[PDB]
């Protein structure tokens, strides 16, 4: 029995779920501000559930059996050739661009699936809302075409608009030379190239766009390096909050069914960031796009539906 | 198994399974049995046996 | 045309007159065509479900297949009385009316002039 | 790059792999079967045995039949000095003439 | 909405109409359709933006006034006759009043523009109910008052029907209205034989719904509103595309589909009372319906657009719901040409 | 009927459920075992037809057509497999089940005993053809080309349908027999005229007459090999044999409502047998040299004598085998070179020695080189116009002259001269190319010997 109009006729409620703790808190900085670290003791010691950034290969991770499949695939674009050639002319900045918001929009519909079915809170590294600082740094730099914003912001506005912001929107503060300085750290020789003028349009649209716009509709909550560490403080300011912004307050069972509907159906999920806008950066030809599809179908347990493929253990077929 | 998710058509559903065999049966011994007292009114409405 | 006759009692799919006419054979061609028509519905809808289209759910496509036929067979029922309605009607009207419908006096082409048009 | 699209790839021939192609399949056994089930359901039965079937066929138009009875008939006519032949292809007493 | 709200509102709709078809007094068949429509306006505005707003607001108008004329009609109709029953006109202004009324209510051609606009207004679920359930209860209401009609006038509005949504359709890039300047087309063609065999209308009636079905679920289906987004779906699930193929032909119809019965029908009963002139104009008309189905099905299934990198996604995802009876609808809207003679059970 | 029928429409399921690699072999051997099944038909009497049931029967004008169209179906398998061999399995599989049922439906519409489910049957012929030359097409001047060949034929058969129903309304009956037992003559108004009009011109944009026959060089030449063999060697002869049965009701009116259409098509044959004097696109030349010779057929049924009749029957067949063997012939090339320009690839004599064979006897057929059927046919055509009217002689042998001229120019420019330089890519020819030209040629032959199975049943 998934959820529907006969499952919330009945008894199904959401708010008989929700209580304090049940918030969606998204933790956000520039590249190697350690988010990671943030977000994961603030899920195990206030009790929510994790989630780690989205990923070319996140849709991968949700659907199948959870392994990543081939960048033909799914993807079509590296963050390594991003980091060796930004201003290519395959139009993979953008193409990367647009494939990591789709994620992070399935992402969030998912993490807002679990909130509202369950009860519990879930923690975000970035989010469809924070997606947009990379696109402004990337342009700064020269990398998309200006008819390439047009359409981010064309797919952001029809698509995150269906859904509610996060409760808490904490950032770590950390200064460019010191990203710098962990970027040259970790040693990964594709960061390694990352200009300081990125970095700094990253963190430039962070605190001009991004933490302002936030403060209207959730709490914002900004710590440096140094009082990121102590999370403990952190999740003291998080339960201090009285989340009085936003439209989560005047949130009823009616809206929130409506919610979950949409949520839980991935297909309207993701319905608009296929809108056809000609963009050659993202625009496959037929015969590319008929060849790929019909490799994505050779795959094992992909073909069918999920309990109707024999060629990879699914019985009774014929009876179902 | 191979799917990370339960797949929602993994297994049969039993109780439908056995509804709709057992409403196709029902449907034809309906049928047949509907024929032959047919066939048996008009033969003596108009006067054949 | 059909709607005033009388004696039509109302949302009787077959009158009781309908049960002196033959009942269709079971293996009618048009209740075949019927079940053809569920078969391929079933088909269409492994098809549509993302299924094997031939040999996924053999008892979905069974239904299908047995309730288009179970349908088909009663729509040939009324389908046949209608039209036995309609010759009853037609054969009565021309009895009561003769002189609607004369006798047209046969003649056979050795007295009757036709006219001949060559082809040259 | 004006979309992302597949360059036109370059057409394989079938002789490379298998000198000994007939032409129908890349595949050589299935090519050999293609190719002797089309030369013989196509040559051996169609065309020699359907060629013969027609040369055969019992008579069409009834043409021996119509000669016969032309011989009948002209023996018949010269015989008794009638005409070959009648102007007047029905009989003119079982045609009533209007006036 | 409240799916408990929904439901009784879609209750209230359908039981409005059957108000409408199973009343012998005209006030309880105004009452029917003025049930229908208060039932009707909120399922419209489901979505809520101004274009929903918009589109509920024309339809209120339309709707409100082709009531109020009826009304009139039924008032005047009493005051020369004093009779309530629904039965042949009394009086000739009244059944001009009452024609007038129930095309405008249909969307016949002369009263026809609120059609494409609400389609596009509204959603697909919507759009589905408003151009397959709504054409029910007047079209009903003319079948019963069917010989007293005066044949100039309906044969007028229903001629203008067929060339207005052919025409219309010819410049139509969105799905919804395309769908609503064929379903113009198709009740043109309903109301032609309407003076003449309301069996016919029946017939044609069905059989547009069923393809109208078809083709709204195989939309909705396919989550596309406009010809473009269409023309990605053969990426995705080419079985859809395929489909909505022969369901477009079957619109257009050609042989041997279901949709070449009605017009075929039509135009024999038609020469049957020496119409011929109107029949031939009717079915040359119809080559523009079946030339933008043809565009349609060209940018859909005959030929491959290019698709988006972001497709890749939408391939390792199954549709939450199914549409209820979309396979029967597509066999039904294809396939049911060997069945024509049954036609005579609707008699 | 249903002895032929029904395995015909056993090649769908079996077409769906053999393996990915065995469709184009069990699709060839069971069409081909359909085709000698087929042939029985042949077996005609002098007088009455073959009426097998209420709803389908045969005689010596439909047997030939049907034989034909059974005869094409494996030959459009083996000219397919070729072009579709990195296809999809699924459409593959599709593209069969078109032309299964194109074949299905053609047989049915040369059977069918009843003139509106003799409609119906040749209507549904375009939903498989449009089909095809959209989908499988390779230009991007498919998608027009469908919709030329779909609106004229639609335009054209409409008008037929009124018609049929007003006649089935006032006669009371379409069956053909008692269409033709039944017959009255139509008398001199304008009702008439416009009954004639409409139960003509969908047969006359079939066929096409000159002037309504735009559609065809677009859909011809777009089509897949395919498409183009079927188009032009059975979808063509649809008009003719329908404006043989139709022609029975409408004496004597054909007597002065011809004269339009007789010149259109006198006049036609000669100008698009000039206009191949000068196409430069091999195909179009091919789908050009149609008209002319269906022109013939017109002429010969618009002046409805015997010899006319006999003619158009025995033309109708030889046309279909000759011009399928054209495109196929075009096609090979075409693979090789990709091209359809005909001056490409010249000199291909010395590559291609028994493929310039073929189109040696190609031509000839095309030339009507006698004693072939080609011949026989526009001979008797030709008697019974000079017989309509001595003048006749002038624009028939004009058109045999330009004929003559365009066949033989066409033969020397693609097989004669020097080889171009440049391309090096020439195979040799495969079996299944030979075969295909050696199984449309060796039965055009062998019809000289009993040239009265293709004369109709006139003779
Ligand atoms: C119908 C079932 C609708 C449904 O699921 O209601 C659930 C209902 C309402 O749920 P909701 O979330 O409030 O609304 C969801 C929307 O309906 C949207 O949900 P969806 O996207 O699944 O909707 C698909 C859409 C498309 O429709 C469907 O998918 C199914 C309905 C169409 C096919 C079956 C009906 C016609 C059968 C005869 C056809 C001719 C023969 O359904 C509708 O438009 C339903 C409209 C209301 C029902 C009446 C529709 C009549 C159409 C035919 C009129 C003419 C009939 C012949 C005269 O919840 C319940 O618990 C009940
Ligand atoms: C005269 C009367 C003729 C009919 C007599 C009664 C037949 C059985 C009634 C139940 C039934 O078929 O419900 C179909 C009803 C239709 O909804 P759907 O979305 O088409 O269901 C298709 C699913 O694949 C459904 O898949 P599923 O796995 O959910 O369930 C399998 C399904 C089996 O579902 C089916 O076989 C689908 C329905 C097939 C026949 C539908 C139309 C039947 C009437 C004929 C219509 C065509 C007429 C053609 C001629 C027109 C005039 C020329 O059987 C059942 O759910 C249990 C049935 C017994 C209760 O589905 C269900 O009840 C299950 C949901
Ligand atoms: C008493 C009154 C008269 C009564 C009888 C009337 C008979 C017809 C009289 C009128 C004929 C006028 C035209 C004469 C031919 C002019 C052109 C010419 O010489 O072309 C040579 C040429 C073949 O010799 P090639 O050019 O040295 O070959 C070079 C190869 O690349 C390489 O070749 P290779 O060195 O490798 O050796 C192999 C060669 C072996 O063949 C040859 O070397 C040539 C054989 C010529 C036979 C006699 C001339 C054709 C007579 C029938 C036509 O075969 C082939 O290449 C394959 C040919 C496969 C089909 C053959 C034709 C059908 C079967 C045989 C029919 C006889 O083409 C033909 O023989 C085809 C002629 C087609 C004419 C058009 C159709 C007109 C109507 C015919 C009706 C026939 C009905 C009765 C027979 C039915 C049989 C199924
Ligand atoms: C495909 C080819 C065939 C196309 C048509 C297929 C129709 C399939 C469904 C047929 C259902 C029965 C048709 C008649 C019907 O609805 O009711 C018959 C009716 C049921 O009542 P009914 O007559 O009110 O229903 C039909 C509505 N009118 C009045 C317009 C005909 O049978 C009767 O005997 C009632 C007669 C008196 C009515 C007062
Ligand atoms: C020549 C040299 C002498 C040969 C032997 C002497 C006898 C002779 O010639 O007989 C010839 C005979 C007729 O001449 P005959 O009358 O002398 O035959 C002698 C036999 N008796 C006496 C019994 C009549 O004709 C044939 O054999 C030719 C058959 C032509 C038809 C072949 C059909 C094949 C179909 C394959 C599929 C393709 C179909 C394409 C479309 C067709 C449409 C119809
Ligand atoms: C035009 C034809 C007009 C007459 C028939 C009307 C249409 C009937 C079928 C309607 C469409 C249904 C299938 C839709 C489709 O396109 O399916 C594509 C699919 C391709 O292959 P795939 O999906 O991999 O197959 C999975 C396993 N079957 O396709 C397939 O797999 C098969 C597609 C053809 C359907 C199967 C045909 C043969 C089935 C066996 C014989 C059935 C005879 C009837 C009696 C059955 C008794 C059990
Ligand atoms: C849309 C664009 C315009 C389309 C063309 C115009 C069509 C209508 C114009 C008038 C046609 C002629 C006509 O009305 O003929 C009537 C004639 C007689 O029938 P009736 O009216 O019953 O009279 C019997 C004697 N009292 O009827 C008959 O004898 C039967 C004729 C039935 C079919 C008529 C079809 C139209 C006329 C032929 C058009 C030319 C052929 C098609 C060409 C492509 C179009
Ligand atoms: C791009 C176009 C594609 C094709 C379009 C469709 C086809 C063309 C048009 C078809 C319709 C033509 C209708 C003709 C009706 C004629 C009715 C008539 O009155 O016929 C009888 C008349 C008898 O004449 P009479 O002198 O009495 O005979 C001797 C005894 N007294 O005899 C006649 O009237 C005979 C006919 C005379 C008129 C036509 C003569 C042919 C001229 C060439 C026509 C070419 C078609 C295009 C014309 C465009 C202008
Ligand atoms: N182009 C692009 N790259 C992105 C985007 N989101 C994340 N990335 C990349 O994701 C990679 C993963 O590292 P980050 O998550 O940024 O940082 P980190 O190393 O985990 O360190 P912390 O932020 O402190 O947790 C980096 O190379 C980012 O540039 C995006 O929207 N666009
Ligand atoms: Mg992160």
């Amino acid at each position: 029995l998934q959820y529907g109009p006969l499952a919330f006729v009945l008894g199904e409620r959401t708010t008989r779920k929700l209580t304090e703790t049940s918030k969606v808190i998204t933790v956000d900085g520039n590249i190697c501000s350690g988010k990671g670290r943030l977000a994961r003791e603030i899920a195990e010691k206030l009790g929510l559930r994790h989630f780690p950034e989205a990923g070319i290969h996140y849709a991968d991770s949700t659907t199948g059996d959870g392994k990543p499949l081939d960048v033909q695939l799914s993807g079509n674009c590296s963050l390594e050739k991003f980091y060796d050639d930004p201003k290519s002319n395959d139009g993979n900045s953008y193409r990367l661009q647009s494939w990591l918001y789709a994620s992070r929009l399935l992402q969030y519909a998912d993490a807002l699936e679990h909130l509202l079915s369950t009860g519990q809170g879930v923690v975000l590294e970035r989010s469809i809302y924070s997606d947009f600082v990379f696109l402004e740094a990337m342009y700064r730099q020269g990398f998309i075409r200006k008819q390439c914003v047009e359409h981010y912001n064309e797919v952001k506005k029809v698509t995150a608009c269906e859904y509610l912001p996060p409760h808490v929107v904490v950032y770590v503060d950390v200064p460019v030379p010191e990203i710098q300085s962990r970027i040259q750290k970790k040693g990964n020789p594709h960061e390694m190239k990352i200009t300081a003028a990125y970095l700094q349009d990253i963190e430039n649209a962070y605190k001009k766009t991004f933490l302002p716009e936030m403060s209207e509709k959730c709490e914002v909550l900004q710590y440096s390096a140094r009082e990121a560490e102590d999370a403990e403080k952190v999740v003291e300011d998080i339960e201090y909050l009285k989340c009085d912004k936003g439209p989560w307050p005047d949130q009823d069972d009616r809206t929130f069914h409506r919610l979950r509907m949409l949520v839980q159906n991935k297909l309207e999920v993701l319905n608009y960031t296929t809108i056809p806008v000609y963009l050659p950066e993202i625009t496959i030809g037929a015969h590319q796009s008929d060849r790929v599809f019909q490799k994505f179908t050779e795959l094992p347990g992909r073909k069918y539906s999920p309990g109707y493929n024999e060629d990879v253990g699914d019985k009774w077929i014929w009876l179902k | 198994k191979f799917y990370i998710r339960e797949p929602p058509h993994g297994s049969p559903d039993w109780l439908k399974v056995g509804l709709t065999l057992g409403t196709s049966v029902f449907l034809w011994i309906y049928l047949i049995k509907q024929h032959k007292e047919d066939v048996l009114e008009y033969k003596r409405r108009n006067g054949l046996e | 045309m059909m709607s005033g006759r009388p004696g039509r009692v109302p949302l009787q799919f077959l009158p009781n007159e309908a049960r002196s006419l033959p009942p269709p054979k079971l293996t009618d061609p048009r209740l075949v065509y019927m079940g053809f028509l569920g078969y391929c519905s079933g088909l269409i809808d492994n098809a549509i479900r993302r299924r094997p289209v031939v040999s996924a759910g053999l008892h979905r496509q069974l239904l299908y297949v047995t309730s288009f036929v179970f349908f088909g067979y009663y729509l040939l029922k009324r389908q046949d009385y209608m039209y036995a309605l309609r010759d009853h009607d037609m054969f009565a009207y021309v009895k009561s009316h003769p002189e609607d419908f004369p006798e047209k006096d046969k003649k056979t082409y050795g007295e009757i002039l036709e006219e001949f048009h060559p082809v040259r | 790059i004006r979309l992302q699209e597949d360059p036109d790839p370059e057409d394989e021939n079938l002789y490379e792999k298998n000198p000994d192609s007939h032409g129908y399949d890349k595949d050589p056994i299935v090519d050999l079967w293609n190719m002797r089930v089309v030369f013989f359901f196509g040559f051996s039965i169609v065309l020699v045995l359907g060629s013969t079937f027609v040369a055969y066929l019992p008579d069409y138009r009834m043409q021996e039949w119509a000669r016969r009875e032309a011989e009948r008939l002209v023996k018949y006519r010269e015989a008794n000095g009638l005409p070959l032949m009648e102007s007047n292809c029905f009989d003119p007493n079982k045609i009533q003439l209007p006036e | 909405m409240n799916p408990i709200i929904y439901t009784t509102l879609i209750m209230t709709v359908m039981s409005g109409t059957m108000l409408v078809m199973i009343s012998s007094h005209w006030l309880l068949i105004w009452i029917g359709f003025e049930m229908n429509l208060l039932a009707m306006i909120p399922v419209l505005m489901k979505n809520f933006n101004p274009r929903a707003t918009e589109a509920a607001t024309k339809y209120f108008l339309t709707q409100a006034t082709a009531s109020m004329m009826l009304m009139m009609a039924i008032i005047i109709n009493l005051l020369y006759s004093g009779q309530w029953t629904i039965t042949k006109m009394f009086n000739p202004v009244a059944m001009t009043m009452m024609t007038m009324a129930l095309a405008m209510k249909l969307g016949l051609s002369p009263f026809h523009f609120w059609v494409p606009e609400v389609t596009q207004g509204i959603s697909l679920q919507a759009g589905l109910l408003l151009l397959t359930w709504q054409k029910l209860a007047p079209l009903s209401v003319l079948c019963q008052i069917s010989q007293s009609i005066n044949p100039n006038l309906m044969l007028t509005m229903a001629m203008l029907s067929i060339l207005i949504g052919g025409w219309g359709g010819l410049n139509q890039t969105q799905l919804r209205k395309i769908m609503a300047y064929s379903s113009i087309a198709h009740m043109g063609w309903m109301t032609a034989v309407l003076p003449y065999n309301t069996t016919m209308t029946i017939l044609n009636l069905l059989i547009y719904i069923t393809m109208t079905l078809a083709m709204f679920m195989l939309l909705i289906h396919s989550s596309a509103t406009t010809t473009l987004s269409l023309s990605h779906t053969w990426n995705k699930m080419p079985v859809i595309t395929s489909l909505m193929m022969v369901t477009l032909l079957s619109m257009g119809g050609l042989p041997p589909l279901s949709g070449f019965m009605p017009k075929w029908m039509i135009i024999q009963e038609m020469t049957k009372n020496e119409s011929i002139i109107m029949p031939t104009l009717m079915a040359m008309t119809a080559l523009l319906n079946l030339y933008f189905y043809m565009r349609l099905a060209y940018s859909s299934s005959l030929t491959m657009f290019p698709s988006t990198n972001n497709m890749k996604m939408k391939w390792q995802f199954e549709h939450t719901k199914q549409m209820k009876l979309l396979p029967t609808m597509i066999v039904l809207s294809t396939l049911v040409l060997p069945m024509t003679p049954a036609l005579s059970s609707l008699n | 009927m249903l002895k032929i029928i029904i395995p015909t429409t056993m090649l769908l399921p079996m077409t769906w459920m053999s393996k990915h690699n065995m469709i184009w072999i069990n699709a060839t051997v069971h069409s081909l075992l359909i085709s000698l099944i087929s042939l029985s038909l042949l077996n005609q009497l002098g007088e009455n037809s073959l009426n097998f049931s209420l709803t389908f029967f045969s005689d010596s004008l439909s047997a030939p057509l049907l034989v034909l169209t059974t005869w094409l179906l494996p030959l459009m398998l083996m000219a397919s497999q070729s072009h579709l061999s990195k296809e999809t399995t699924t459409r593959k599989k599709l593209y069969i089940t078109m032309l299964i049922l194109l074949q299905l439906f053609l047989i049915m519409t040369f059977t069918a005993t009843e003139l509106i489910l003799f409609y119906i049957l040749f209507e549904a012929t375009l939903v498989p053809t449009l089909i095809i030359i959209t989908r499988w097409g390779n230009q991007t001047e498919r998608l027009n080309a469908g919709l030329y060949f779909l609106f004229y034929t639609l335009a054209g058969s409409l008008p037929l349908l009124v018609a049929l129903v007003y006649i089935q309304n006032t006669t009371g009956s379409l069956n053909f027999l008692i269409i033709h037992y039944w017959s009255h003559p139509l008398s001199n108004s304008w009702s008439n005229i416009f009954m004639w009009l409409a139960c003509i011109m969908a047969f006359m944009v079939k066929m096409p007459l000159y002037g309504l026959h735009l559609w065809l060089p677009k859909a011809h030449v777009e089509a897949p090999i395919a498409g183009s063999m079927v188009l032009a060697a059975v979808l063509l002869k649809l008009g003719g044999y329908g404006m043989m049965r139709i022609t029975t009701i409408l004496n004597p009116l054909t007597n002065y409502m011809a004269y339009p259409f007789l010149m259109l098509s006198m006049w036609g044959m000669i100008m698009t047998s000039s206009i191949c004097l000068r196409q430069t696109d091999l195909k179009s030349l091919i789908a050009y040299s149609s008209v002319s010779h269906m022109a013939l057929v017109i002429v010969a049924i618009m002046i409805q004598t015997p010899w006319s009749f006999m003619g158009a029957t025995a033309l109708m067949i030889a046309h279909g085998l000759t011009s399928s063997m054209l495109f196929c012939l075009a096609n090979t090339n075409y693979e090789r070179v990709h091209s359809r320009t005909m001056i490409l690839a010249r000199g291909l004599q010395t590559l291609l020695p028994l493929m310039a064979t073929w189109w040696l006897m190609a031509s000839l057929t095309n030339l009507a080189l006698p004693p072939s059927i080609n011949l026989i046919g526009e001979l008797f055509i030709i008697t019974a116009s000079f017989s309509w009217s001595n003048i006749t002689i002038i624009l028939m042998g004009m058109n045999m002259m330009i004929t003559a001229l365009y066949s033989l120019y066409m033969l020397i420019t693609t097989q004669r001269g020097k080889y171009t330089h440049h391309i090096n890519n020439i195979k040799a020819s495969f079996t299944r190319e030979n075969a295909l030209m050696a199984l449309h040629i060796l039965p055009l032959l062998l019809l000289t010997l009993n040239p009265k199975m293709i004369l109709g049943p006139l003779y």
